[PDB]
């Protein structure tokens, strides 16, 4: 099928071709590793141009030919989730591994025994790392906070909203707080809804307990805010989904007016209908109806007359936060609406940030709550997207660190000792093990010569100093100048990185490995 | 035949007979045509001799009228 | 006026068949790395440009699906053996290949293809002829179609909590794929229940089902706990003195009128609970509670009532005993209800539990097991959860021969032998297909990464001494029995893979010109 224009490799070019692929889509972010690392200019067809240094932003937005290049681009979009912060030192990582793998089939060794040696390399790297590895959690509380805001910080200052970037830490630990529990110790993103819009300044950031629903009301003279009520019992809300009208034909409708009788009879009929649904709102007791579809003109006629504002096209994940929210349920009709239904919530309100005059309305509660959202602003598109991305950065790190209470430190302090233990296991392992565990620790040795160069230092020097002092001395957290430091040994610096961050980038570095070699043959048709 | 794709005129002659041999008889469509073809085949050698091809006709009608009173 | 060829032609002969091995050969070379569980996968791009990476045989000849006549030979012969069997594709397509290779030399050298057909047809009945007698299939030889399930399920249990114990275990779970369908197994069939209390070699074996207590209600220990004659009946909402489906909320305001009303109920509900009686139900099974009044009456009418039953348990229940479930009791028909030789309650674990006994005829079964501790049992459970899966795919195919290449090796030996008394033309032909059928072990070795030359010698000669069970060992390179390791391929499945790759093989041979009309 398709013959034509068919290419393929297999047997003398598969294993080269696929590596220097690898290699040449690893270039791409690989100045990019760091804090530091150098940006890039990304252009929309339509001609808009961004500049970030995010690795995986850039692999997202380029499409190519190259099958490897097509898996390791779709490999890293899955892992943006798992990591995130992660995806530059994976593919520099896994593209070094490939490297090394290179020369191993030089030598003679099978494929196979290559990944089963980078396995056991990642194993003993692994282990080493549990070993070197402390715990904050167990040493302070007041540290562990402490370390969580650092890392906020730290994920925060690389963007513009470093001026200020101490409220969004804040608003994520509250977020990660409120959200997440220590029986399972993970964040639910999925209730941690991420929202912004372009104006305002990065001081407008806010911490919602509740969903936003920037509606109109419908009507224009329908009120566009629920108060308390001067002490009420909070604002009680109607959640439907049932239209807010009565049922009409799907075919013609046309539903004119010709003589008394027929005035008389769908005025009848539609009268009784919307006068059931606002009598069974009003009995349930709801102070604000929500449904998941839009109001009619006598629905809210009738709704302003009894001062019952009204939200309309509510989404199904809207509902469900509303529901966590307010501790409230889901009706499915307004026959089926009753007070012990109505969910309840601190007040709804119109909120102003900065000089915006949209006025947008938003649902609070003041308490704490299994669902919030975190709503960022800024002066430019920009600003507003690399503070979503420093948001969902830190929220993820503070997730691993929670998760897990052992932690390692960056810099590449934690690759240079698991470098130093898989060189020292080499030796003692005979056959094409041997070969494997010298490949993985040069292929370690990659990222901090890569962060190294990034930050303007000689990778050879930096990465033999690191050794020494490591090896010679002691086993401690020392690291290349990511950033303007006095001195080396992070661990005084407090760069700190999830153990379990650091573990599934080796483990995710080496199944794209392994991925990519189990591949021996590539076969691509032709384009119509 | 039915499916192959046959331009010079000559052959459809061989073709006409093996659409002759599968609508009268219930076999022998490739003994015509194999038949055919040494027969013409055996008129190069009768050629190649020196002999006109009215003579060749006669000779090779007179033995197929040979042929069949024998069989 | 109308060309099809566009005034192109092509030549016949040997040349096309040449052609053909050709691209049989590019063919084999592209399927080569997907052989064995070892083997490498394969990326392949659609004209949609879906990008897919599997190893299976079938997907990759369906997404390349090659233009070439003999390539669309080889693709629509391993289709036809995936569907029909479902195994060796991928062996199928390579042998093919491999013949194909051998036929090359034969044909320059001048060899007709015909008598190349004939030799490959006399291999395969020798191959099948050997692969007969090599397939194991005894009784004296401490092995049969059970015994060596319970060694299978002894050696899935190796190197666990109840090895030591596995000479009880074993039989257990040979008599669970053995007590049902035994030409239609399946694991969900094969339930286990925990009971606490007892060795674990007293374990107990369930013909029928079994389940734990479900009734807490009045009447418990008042019913009978023994029944010879069982009648199991599943009624799904009746059970209960008011109404639990289907009901509403009735407010009465007289005390007379509301008095009235319930003991209407209550006596419609007596009737319904004689003609619970009347339809012969002796055990009543249901999902939901089942109340006091119930329980009640089948004491007093020796029929025994258990409710709160699991989904899981009532169906498998019903399908041991052979019965349906009922919506109400005045619709039971005899046709519905279930009988089993003997059905009690176990009072093991201080707590009685239900099962159903003597019931051959059962479409599934549970194991009963014992121990002091509940992790124990679990860890029990899990070694009997894998010795099921071994033993079942043991017994899905009961004729085995050695696997590993032992088979192909054993195969190769004899038309070597062969070829010393068959003095003609034939022996090159039979000297290439037991060459060929050498292809498996070798592509086998060289995907995963061992000495294909080395092992291929070793194994050659240590076959030609000793057992015919010899063959690669893919845990830790080298050769040995695998047999007496518990590997081994169905013969069956072989057989068919020979016929099939020799099938494509001579239709392959047996084409001269290819003649392709434009359209």
């Amino acid at each position: 099928k398709d013959q034509g224009n068919k290419k393929r490799q297999h047997g003398l070019e598969a294993k080269k071709s696929h590596i220097l692929a690898a290699r040449s889509v690893a270039s791409i972010i690989k100045t990019s590793l760091g804090p530091r690392g150098l940006d890039k200019i990304l252009i929309s067809p339509d001609g808009e141009i961004t500049i970030t240094n995010d690795g995986a932003t850039i692999l997202s937005q380029m499409e190519l030919d190259n099958e490897i290049a097509k898996l390791l681009v779709q490999l890293s979009k899955s892992q943006d989730d798992e990591i995130g912060d992660g995806t530059t030192g994976v593919v520099v990582l896994a593209s070094a591994l490939l490297d090394q793998a290179l020369e191993l089939i030089q030598k003679g060794i099978h494929p196979i025994k290559i990944a089963n040696g980078f396995d056991e390399a990642a194993k003993l790297a692994i282990s080493k790392l549990e070993e070197t590895c402390d715990d904050i959690s167990a040493s302070n509380d007041e540290l562990f906070r402490d370390f969580l805001l650092r890392a906020a910080k730290t994920s925060l200052g690389s963007k513009i909203v470093s001026k200020d970037h101490d409220r969004f830490a804040e608003m994520a630990v509250e977020a990660v707080i409120n959200v997440m529990d220590k029986d399972r110790k993970d964040v639910d993103f999925d209730l941690i809804k991420m929202q912004g819009r372009v104006g305002g300044s990065i001081s407008d950031s806010k911490l919602i307990n509740g969903v936003i629903l920037d509606k109109d009301f419908s009507h224009p003279q329908m009120p566009k805010c629920v108060l308390p009520k001067e002490g009420s019992d909070g604002v009680k809300l109607a959640i439907l989904t049932c239209p807010f009208e009565p049922p009409k034909p799907k075919t013609k409708h046309k539903l004119d007016i010709s003589s008394v009788e027929e005035y008389q009879k769908l005025q009848t009929y539609e009268q009784d209908k919307f006068k059931e649904m606002i009598d069974d709102v009003k009995k349930a007791g709801a102070d604000v109806v929500i449904c998941q579809w839009g109001f009619d003109d006598e629905a809210n006629h009738l709704l302003l007359q009894n001062d019952l504002p009204a939200v309309r096209w509510v989404g199904g994940q809207e509902l469900e936060h509303i529901a966590i929210s307010t501790n409230g349920r889901i009706v499915p009709r307004f026959q089926d609406l009753s007070k012990d239904k109505l969910g309840t919530c601190s007040r709804i309100y119109e909120q102003e940030f900065g000089t915006t005059k949209d006025r947008m309305l938003i649902i609070e509660q003041s308490k704490e709550t299994k669902t919030v959202t975190c709503f960022v602003r800024g002066s430019n598109k920009m600003i507003v997207d690399e503070a979503e991305r420093a948001l969902h950065d830190s929220l993820c790190v503070v997730r691993n660190l929670v998760k897990d209470s052992r932690v390692v430190y960056g810099g590449g302090a934690a690759e240079v000792t698991m470098s130093l233990a898989v060189s020292e296991e080499a030796d003692k392992q005979r056959g094409i093990d041997q070969y494997a565990f010298r490949g993985f620790a040069q292929a370690l040795d990659t990222i901090p010569m890569t962060l190294a160069e990034n930050s303007g230092l000689d990778p050879i020097g930096t990465l033999s100093t690191l050794k020494s002092k490591q090896l010679k001395e002691k086993i401690s957290n020392i690291g290349v100048d990511c950033l303007g430091y006095g001195s080396n040994d992070m661990k005084e610096l407090f760069v700190v990185d999830p153990f379990i961050g650091k573990k599934q980038q080796i483990l995710l570095a080496t199944q794209l490995c392994r991925m990519i070699l189990k591949i021996d043959n590539v076969i691509i048709s032709g384009k119509d | 035949l039915r499916e192959l794709d046959i331009v010079h005129p000559a052959v459809k002659v061989l073709v006409m007979a093996t659409e002759q041999q599968k609508i009268d008889m219930g076999d022998g469509t490739n003994l015509v045509m194999i038949l055919a073809g040494e027969l013409l085949n055996v008129s190069e050698k009768l050629i190649s001799m020196g002999l006109s091809a009215v003579e060749i006709i006669q000779g090779y009608n007179m033995a197929r009228k040979f042929t069949l009173k024998e069989l | 006026i109308v060309v099809l060829k566009e005034g192109t032609d092509a030549s016949q002969g040997k040349g096309q068949i040449i052609s053909n091995i050709n691209a049989c050969v590019a063919v084999q070379e592209a399927l080569k790395p997907t052989l064995g569980p070892l083997g490498s996968d394969i990326l392949i791009v659609t004209s949609n440009q879906k990008t897919t990476i599997s190893n299976d045989g079938a997907t990759i000849l369906k997404l390349l699906d090659v233009v070439h006549p003999a390539a669309k030979t080889l693709v629509d012969i391993s289709r036809a053996q995936d569907a029909e069997v479902g195994d060796g594709t991928t062996s199928v397509t390579i042998l093919a290949g491999e013949l194909m290779k051998e036929a090359k030399p034969f044909l320059e050298e001048g060899i007709s293809s015909h008598l190349i057909m004939k030799g490959y047809r006399k291999a395969v009945s020798l191959a099948v002829e050997k692969i007969n007698e090599l397939a194991v299939d005894i009784t004296s030889e401490k092995s049969s179609g059970r015994e060596l399930l319970e060694r299978c399920a002894r050696t899935a249990m190796s190197s666990k909590l109840i090895h030591n114990n596995a000479d009880f275990f074993v039989k257990m779970c040979v008599d669970a794929v053995l007590s049902l369908d035994r030409n239609d197994l399946d694991d969900k069939l094969i339930g286990i229940k925990k009971i606490p209390g007892g060795a674990m070699e007293e374990s107990l074996f369930i013909n029928g089902v079994a389940f734990k207590k479900t009734f807490s209600y009045a009447g418990f220990e008042q019913q009978p706990k023994k029944f010879n004659n069982p009648k199991i009946l599943s009624l799904n909402v009746e059970l209960e003195l008011k109404a639990e489906k289907d009901n509403a909320e009735v407010r009465v305001e007289h005390v007379e009128d509301y008095q009235a009303i319930v003991d209407a109920e209550w006596q419609l509900i007596f009737e319904k609970l004689r003609q619970v009686e009347e339809t012969g139900a002796n055990i009543v099974l249901s999902k939901l509670p089942i109340g006091d009044l119930a329980t009640q009456f089948f004491a007093d009418r020796n029929i025994f009532c258990a409710g709160r039953v699991s989904a899981d348990d009532m169906n498998r229940v019903i399908q041991a005993v052979g019965g349906s479930i009922q919506s109400t009791t005045s619709d039971i028909k005899p046709e519905h209800l279930g009988t089993c030789a003997l059905f009690e309650e176990m009072q093991i674990g201080s707590e009685r539990y239900n099962l159903f006994q003597g019931c051959p005829q059962a479409k599934t079964c549970t194991l009963l097991l014992r121990g002091g501790a509940e992790q124990v049992i679990a860890e029990v459970e899990r070694s009997l959860h894998d010795a099921i899966m071994i033993v079942k795919r043991a017994l899905q195919n009961k004729l085995i021969v050695a696997g590993g290449g032992a088979t192909e090796m054993e195969v190769s030996k004899c038309l070597r032998d062969y070829s010393k008394t068959i003095a003609g033309k034939q022996q090159m032909i039979i000297n290439a297909f037991a060459k060929a059928l050498e292809v498996i072990p070798r592509q086998l070795c060289e995907n995963a990464g061992f000495d294909a030359i080395e092992i291929l010698n070793k194994l050659r000669l240590a076959h030609s001494k000793g057992e015919k069970w010899y063959g690669v060992v893919f845990e830790t390179e080298n050769i040995g029995d695998n047999f007496a390791k518990f590997v081994w391929e169905p013969a069956l499945v072989k057989i068919n893979a020979l016929n099939s790759a020799t099938e494509a093989t001579n239709l392959i041979l047996s084409v001269d010109e290819t003649i392709t009309n434009k359209g």
